[PDB]
């Protein structure tokens, strides 16, 4: 009866757990690029890429949201309670999951933006660390898009 | 009054399992936290000679034989698994039977644990000292087989625990 | 001690590792220690508070006025921290919690930091202030080695005081407050007011009594040489070397000790 | 029946989180701003900024909550007991996010207002990274705004 | 039935959040103004703004309070969970307001007192920053007015 | 029934809330008043006004709890659990907005005796202060008040 | 019912916790005195006071204590939930108020400490404010009275 | 049935709150008197009467947990489920009165060790302190005794 | 049966506090008998004794566990739960008594040995402080097994 | 029954630890190297071990995930709230003991990229041990894929 | 089961109390080192400890592989009273054992300093270690008391 309730409240929850790691990320790639900034002006443009990411792993939670309301249909089945529990697990996961990334993601951008103003070469290498923290959360977001199409539970 | 007289059900297979999985996972955490602290440790002393690496290579030897521990119990928990019927999931031999597995579980796995992070401890302590005296080698390992000797007998007392199922 | 163990593990060894490496020339190993204190930049914290002490030092060379950069240049970069007159002490005064105290102790900048009597209060504002940096880290044994070491600098101030700094006329009340927990307290050292009878009540102070013993060289001195048995002490104290502790400031101290003994040898 | 409940209690929540959030930017950047005083006073127009984004959030949040609260309307297609969690979750998801853009704003808009008395050309980046912020917001409204949608058709 | 152990919580609720924040923001910028008077009189005079603000909010908050109590009418009303889940949220929805508002204020009363001292334009701009937040608080307690007006339906 | 349960625990919440902030305000009031009779003995005598006005918001407080309890009286009304929860939700709010305001105005206090002992003027403009710190108890009386009424418009 | 049970026990959280607040405020002002005995016999013999006066809260909130038990008895009427909910209400409002009170006390106790050790009309001061302090105490004693007295059910 | 184990029950707290009360008094004392020995050994003789004082604290309260613990025989003494609660409540106030006065003169047991370091005026007063402290046992004793009297008074 | 169920609840509640406190106190003194008899040989000896001592009242304390494990008899008739019950509330206070006491004794004698290495008669001075309270620790340990094993005649 | 809840449930549970467990240590380790690149960033484009070994726990758990996913086919199998307890706490567990695996290896590694920028033989030492560490995640890995096979039956 | 349950921790309780004397052997290890950095003799001096602690920590295993042994349910059946008491003896006797292993390692600490420095009280420490293992074993056959007591 009251299960899809439940599963739309895991999957706004999820919206919520990703735009909480998107913004503690981007709260710390703001700093390291005011700090960077205060350096040199030049190193504050090559320094947008990690808050752009941020955003990024923000939207990928926001779709997956998205998707999960979709999911809800009432002319689908009647009320059934598989599809609330699939859907709060897929939403639950998800968030975790983008909060987790984006938390280690604001971390190592916060370290990143220092390292660069002192040498540019490590940018590189910052770069590929930051695409494998973000491809963390690529793979937990498909994961999760993995529950969602997995409706179907009842015959 | 109705809420404890309901406390008393419960689903013994989901405690069978827990029992199964849960001292391997307490287990890998114990011995994962022990190998951290020595390859700080390691890390440390790293400026002059590798012999201080080579007992934190022992050491991760006690951690990897203290995981293998983990690994046979869960294997032994699989088969240790009783009859245990899909529809005869509730009588009060199999929630017997799920009480002594759980209580394997917990002797196990916290005790493989504990066993880790002393073993970590010691052998930080340890490659810290050899790093100061080249000459305290012996005594170092000393340490790390009182280390491994307790993860062994807390794989023993797994080993003994195997048999206490009494589900139908 | 198991926090140790979770995180700090590889610093601590590094710390550890380069105490029990050391057992013009003082100069020189002045500079190879800030060396290694810059390349390893709980005990950290104390490394930070023994620096700040030697800023304090450097910062009361610099905070008075004759080639003072020479003179800062020629002190180890630990003492002469890179980071850093009334100008001279207000900038001195950030980044160096010791140097405000030196400040306010010398109102009137270089002229009440001269190097005859005044200085000696500036630097011991500066050394309290560091004393109350060092006791920002909530306490532990090593905070109670600091305290000691400290209550033996409060307790040689108030011997020279009463020795010779009474013709310089610091204020007994000044002095005792010029004199700096336990270095805040040492009345029984400042009742006597000859310098005879206040001798001996300078050496009643526990870090001064059992380590001077004759006291030859030592009590006898004026400036801060009273204590100076109880500071080999102090440095035996680190001699034990007790591991999962923050000993970083003990290991400078060592360093230190040990260049301080080069010195001394100087040739032969 | 006792669906209504949940749905003003998360009505409520959606605007009391994100008024939190609000006023947890706002008072960072006006004490960073405050800090950047007297040494920058030009940068005022600079410092105008992250309050912009902050009422910009506070307006979201109104309007979230305005909206969930013209869903509720028992009079005709009786709430049942889907209306009012599914407005609990979008009250709960825009509360949510205004709360993350807010710390967040306060946060890049304190490191602005300190970057503002030095070095002031990267107030066009400081402005970039402020939108950036701001994009979460705009993205959990668009979520609320999605959720609500779907409340209609749970009558049935 | 319940409406009263709802109803009156949140009536209650309202007022004891607004006026522990008012109390705390007033509190701060208070240090701040006495902070201000021993360097000026004149800062003290100027700080009286964030006294103003504190004052706005509380009284935002009791007049929310006031209107919700109004709303109680059991006799005319026939009890509904609705309309006590209406004042209740109202209340809450006031409270969580006032309180939010009071900590910014109390934060921006210091700041602004600091200021004073510092420079009177940067008070000037200040007044404005301290005003937006007095509006984010006035737009709370406006959707609590919506929040009551709901009510409503209830009969 | 179980009512006067409720009603009687708001009651004794009111004094017990209205004591412990009337506690901590008089406590920094008298911390403030030390170090002015330290600094001067003569200006001590004025600084005793932010004690008398925390002292004074906390008897007004305890007043109206014991205005509100008088109320309740079982023989004078049946059991209705209406009059019980509108009597302890005055009680709590009347309890915390005293606290609060207590709390606040014996740091605010603090803060102007300091000033006062600073400058004198300073000394108004912290009387000024605890006026606008005031409004929190005349607030948490409105809505003692309130709810007082709604207890007995219970039918 | 058990509601006499839980007056009883509403009459004994009274006293404990006035008991507490008195003896953490007669701790702190006997720290306060011995500092001033330590400076000087002169502010010795005035420091005393406000341990007593502390000590006071916990004799009276002992004597509402003993008041609210002679209040619970079967022979004066038969087991009700209202008067014995009444009394445990009463009991602790009277304890919270001791308590608080008693805190009070002792943190006036020190910085009249101090003052006294600073000047004579600081002591005066001092103890002014712990009249307050006691007219307070003395205020919630009077409300958790009268609300015993409501004991009407 | 409720009332005997409840008393018993407060018996036990009784004990255990007048342990604990006369654990802090010891403990200090000792560590004062520690201190003191090596000052002055001969006075640390008379800085062992706050531990006297301690130990008669709880020796009272063992005594009143042994009084409450007798009379548990139901055919003993009429006690009815209030009756025994009232007990147990008599019982956990005296031990708490008793923790709080045992912590207390612990504390002014420190400061009197201190005081002996000082001139020993300073300590003959702190004794008549420390005295008036573990007067507030006996009080506290003697309320416990007189409430389980009343408590054995039942029906 | 529940009654023999409490009692052996209290009775083993008994050991384990007592033994948790004097084991505590134990290491406390013990930290000052090891510094002593590092700073000299001599008063190691006499250093030596307290932490013996405290060993030997927590293993009395331990012990009491056996004795009462016959305080309790549900091979005996059961009489009502109150008085398995009572012993249960013997026990836990009997424990708090012991941990109570075992820890002021050893939080003493931690800075008695320490202090007695300037004065070796601040060994026995210590050592007699440690007694007091270690004595009461034991008598309380013991007379709660006593008083479990005595009230469960029940009438 | 609720079975495929608490499963669904399970599984999320295992990958949130997974990857949070990975995260962390991910952070640690690049922190870590962040910190050395900057004496020499010529070590700094060797210290990819980080990378690697964030990326195996990333694969392990997203593995695993997959491996529960496809266990739940209620097409096939009714299930049982015994086979859908069992499999939820296998999972969970499996995940766990990688979260913990991956935390503890990112901690060493965090020292480790320092040792490699001290010396080669440093770097190399600080391989073998995130080797180790990795071993005992895969060895995690293999134990929820057995347990995931048991929860055929 | 309820009695399975209580007689299991019962067990598991002292079980848990060797495991965390562990931690105290931990500890005397870590300071062995320290002590065995001066002097190899020393080192093994100070290393026997922890030879000896780990010992312990292996009676304790041989002691839940007889509980392990005796865990058959069906000889004897126990009520909420008899597993009751066996559960609160055990968290007895493992609290006891726990706070025992705590002290043996603080011991372990001063012997591993004493040993670091001249053999000086070296017969102290070591009758203060004994003191400690003496407690433990205290303890260990409290225990047996408790395993033992069941039945009508």
């Amino acid at each position: 009866e009251t299960a899809p309730f439940f599963g739309f409240l895991g999957a706004a929850a999820a919206l919520v757990f990703s735009c909480m790691g998107a913004a503690y990320g981007t709260a710390k790639s703001g700093v390291g690029v005011a700090s960077m900034g205060v350096m040199r002006p030049e190193l504050v443009m090559k320094s947008i890429v990690p808050v752009v990411m941020a955003g990024v792993l923000g939207i990928y939670g926001l779709i997956i949201a998205v998707i999960i309301s979709t999911g809800i249909n009432p002319k689908a089945k009647s009320y059934y309670l598989f599809d609330g529990y699939a859907h709060l697990s897929s939403g639950l996961a998800c968030g975790l999951a983008g909060l987790s990334a984006g938390m280690a993601i604001g971390i190592v951008g916060d370290a990143g933006v220092r390292a660069n103003a002192q040498q540019p070469k490590l940018f590189v290498g910052m770069i590929l660390i930051l695409i494998f923290a973000e491809a963390l959360a690529l793979y937990g977001l498909i994961v999760g898009i993995i529950l969602s199409s997995r409706a179907g539970q009842s015959r | 009054s109705s809420w404890s007289r309901a406390l008393v059900k419960i689903s013994p297979y989901t405690f069978s399992a827990i029992g199964i999985a849960v001292a391997i996972g307490v287990s890998v955490l114990g011995a994962a936290w022990g190998i951290y602290i020595t390859g700080s440790s390691l890390i440390g002393a790293a400026i002059k000679a590798p012999r201080i690496t080579s007992k934190n290579l022992i050491s991760v030897i006690f951690c990897e034989a203290v995981a293998i521990y983990g690994v046979i119990v869960a294997i032994i928990l699989q088969t240790k698994l009783e009859s245990v019927p899909a529809s005869q999931i509730y009588a009060p031999e199999s929630l017997r039977a799920g009480y002594a597995i759980f209580a394997s579980g917990i002797i196990v796995g916290f005790a493989n644990l504990v066993c880790g992070l002393c073993v970590g401890i010691i052998g930080s302590s340890c490659a810290l000292s050899d790093a100061q005296n080249s000459s305290l080698f012996v005594k170092i390992l000393v340490i790390e087989i009182f280390g491994s000797a307790l993860g062994l007998f807390g794989v023993i007392v797994g080993i003994i625990m195997s048999a206490q199922a009494s589900w139908p | 001690a198991m926090t140790f163990n979770i995180h700090g593990g590889y610093l601590e060894a590094i710390v550890r590792g380069y105490r029990a490496g050391l057992l013009t020339i003082v100069e020189k190993c002045t500079l190879k220690l800030v060396d290694e204190y810059k390349h390893m930049l709980p005990l950290s914290t104390f490394l930070e508070y023994i620096t700040y002490g030697h800023m304090i030092d450097n910062v009361v060379l610099i905070v008075t006025g004759r080639d003072v950069q020479e003179l800062l240049e020629k002190c180890h970069p630990l003492g002469m921290f890179d980071s850093i007159m009334r100008e001279l002490y207000r900038l001195v005064l950030v980044d160096t919690p010791l140097a405000p105290y030196f400040s306010e102790c010398i109102t009137s900048e270089d002229l009440d930091d001269m190097n005859i009597e005044i200085m000696r209060n500036t630097l011991y504002k500066a050394y309290l202030e560091d004393f109350y940096k060092f006791c920002q880290k909530l306490g532990g044994a090593t905070a109670e080695i600091m305290s000691d070491l400290l209550a033996f600098e409060a307790d040689r101030r108030a011997v020279n005081i009463t020795i010779n700094s009474i013709g310089t006329e610091l204020t007994r009340d000044d002095r005792r407050k010029l004199y700096s927990l336990y270095p805040y307290g040492h009345e029984e050292l400042a009742v006597c007011e000859d310098i005879d009878q206040v001798r001996g009540v300078m050496e009643k102070y526990p870090p001064y009594q059992s380590i001077f013993s004759k006291l030859s060289y030592g009590e006898s001195q004026m400036l801060d040489k009273a204590f100076y048995e109880e500071e080999v002490k102090r440095l035996c104290l680190a001699f034990e070397q007790q591991f999962h502790y923050g000993v970083f400031f003990a290991y400078m101290r060592l360093r230190e000790q040990e260049i301080r003994n080069l010195m001394w040898i100087s040739e032969c």
